[PDB]
């Protein structure tokens, strides 16, 4: 196990190649659901043009979706050269395990699961595709997904895009523009960073 | 509590543990007052000029028998060839049962094809309380089915029941409750319905139906001014 690493940055301008390859990529991106939202978004093009394909030779993508981002994420996920093999739903329960509140109340959140290439070693079929968990936070996923994924690919390198500070977990490099600076430890990335960003 | 971490220990799906699974009673009774007689037509849909159904439909429930449902079938290939656009009304809805495999994708392709945009994704979440305990492509044990809701022209999104006895192909009735509570129109069609699903306010059409009562002129007669427009939730008009 490897302590949390992270890099505050615009995930539009960064040279993700320096970081190499991960068995698992996850993103909870700030989609341009045109609500005039209370945080910064990416346009569709920005998302399409995201430099995902560089991060994995083989392995899995965990992409969170919502509203129209259910259609666009599929697009993004195909354009990035993944096939979707699973769609995890999160069921939001209160502290008493009752469900919580577009023609219907949304009681669930969706996380598409993409595969790329021929991945091996994975304990496929260990978890099931429903997560039942309290809405402890505001706009965040549940800790349960880091559980499910480590059980899936134990001990491998994993990266997270648009991860905010509390999403930082062992084995996970977290990229995002709301992280407290840079914290890196894998010397082979330290090496590759310094020379690519000679003064950050 | 990690109910995924638990399921792994035992085989009790996280959904096993969801406790509670000003009444809407008038709405039910107004649905009931408005409801047409049930109708049904035994028909080989593949072998069946689809345009032989009228008037156009305010709502459509597509429950086609997937290869996967079993561990004559329809492939997404076959389903996608249907000409649903041609019997949907200008302002029309559709509820398409998609399974949990390719259907979550190919059904969206279907919706766009027939001129729908998906505004809701409804999940049937199955429990294994009576049975604590996959296709090769899959990564996780699959424990839900999806119904996609589509709109053409300008209650929660979950259903919790026990996993049916395997090979029993039926979908929770709750679906009808959700449709009927939207008050979308009285012109309602169930494709690939069975004898078992026949229901007042619905035209069931499918190959396995053992009897037919359907007649276009007669059916049409049920929506002749002043009944054409009604919600299904309104009163009738003397
Ligand atoms: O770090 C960045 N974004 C952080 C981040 C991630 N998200 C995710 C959500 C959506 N939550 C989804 C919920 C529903 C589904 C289940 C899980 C929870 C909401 C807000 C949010 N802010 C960031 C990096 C960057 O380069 N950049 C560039 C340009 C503009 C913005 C921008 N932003």
């Amino acid at each position: 196990l490897f302590p949390p690493q992270w890099i505050c940055c615009d995930i539009r301008y960064l040279d993700v190649s320096i970081l190499g390859k991960f068995a698992v990529v996850m993103a909870d991106p700030p989609w341009d659901i045109h609500m005039e939202l209370p945080y910064g978004t990416l346009t569709d093009d920005e998302m399409r043009r995201l430099n995902i394909p560089v991060l994995q030779d083989d392995g899995f993508l965990f992409l969170w979706v919502t509203g129209r981002a259910m259609e666009l994420g599929r697009e993004c996920l195909n354009l990035w050269g993944y096939e979707r093999v699973d769609e995890i739903i999160w069921v939001k329960t209160n502290q008493l395990q009752r469900i919580i509140r577009h023609w219907l109340n949304h009681g669930k959140e969706h996380c598409l699961v993409g595969v790329k290439g021929n991945p091996q070693g994975f304990n496929q079929g260990l978890d099931c595709d429903v997560i039942v968990a309290e809405v402890r936070s505001t706009s965040h996923k549940p800790d349960e997904i880091y559980g499910m994924i480590e059980r899936l690919s134990p001990g491998t390198r994993k990266i997270e895009l648009f991860g905010r500070p509390h999403n930082v977990q062992p084995n996970w490099i977290t990229l995002g523009n709301q992280l407290d600076g840079i914290h890196l430890l894998d010397p082979d990335v330290v090496a590759r960073f310094k020379q690519r960003y000679p003064d950050g | 509590n990690d109910y995924c971490q638990h399921f792994v220990d035992t085989g009790h799906r996280p959904q096993n543990f969801i406790r509670d699974v000003e009444l809407i009673r008038l709405k039910d009774e107004l649905i009931a007052k408005s409801n047409t007689p049930p109708m049904y037509l035994q028909a080989d849909i593949e072998a069946f000029d689809i345009r032989e159904l009228t008037p156009k439909f305010d709502v459509i429930l597509l429950e086609p028998p997937l290869e996967e449902y079993y561990r004559k079938c329809w492939t997404w290939d076959d389903i996608m060839k249907l000409e649903i656009d041609e019997i949907a009304a200008p302002r029309s809805f559709i509820f398409l049962w998609c399974g949990s495999g390719e259907g979550l994708d190919l059904g969206r392709v279907c919706l766009r094809k027939w001129g729908y945009r998906r505004c809701e994704d409804i999940c049937w979440i199955k429990t294994n309380k009576n049975n604590p305990g996959l296709d090769p492509k899959a990564v996780f044990q699959r424990t839900k089915e999806h119904c996609l809701m589509g709109i053409k022209g300008t209650d929660i999104d979950l259903i919790i029941t026990e996993e049916p006895e395997i090979g029993n192909i039926e979908k929770p009735v709750e679906i009808f409750h959700i449709i009927e509570h939207f008050c979308l129109g009285r012109r309602r069609l169930h494709l690939f319905g069975r004898d078992s699903t026949i229901r007042p306010g619905w035209l069931t059409v499918g190959p396995t139906l053992t009897n037919s009562n359907y007649n276009a002129e007669t059916y049409a007669s049920y929506f002749s001014a002043p009944n054409s427009y009604l919600t299904g939730c309104t009163e009738e008009i003397e």
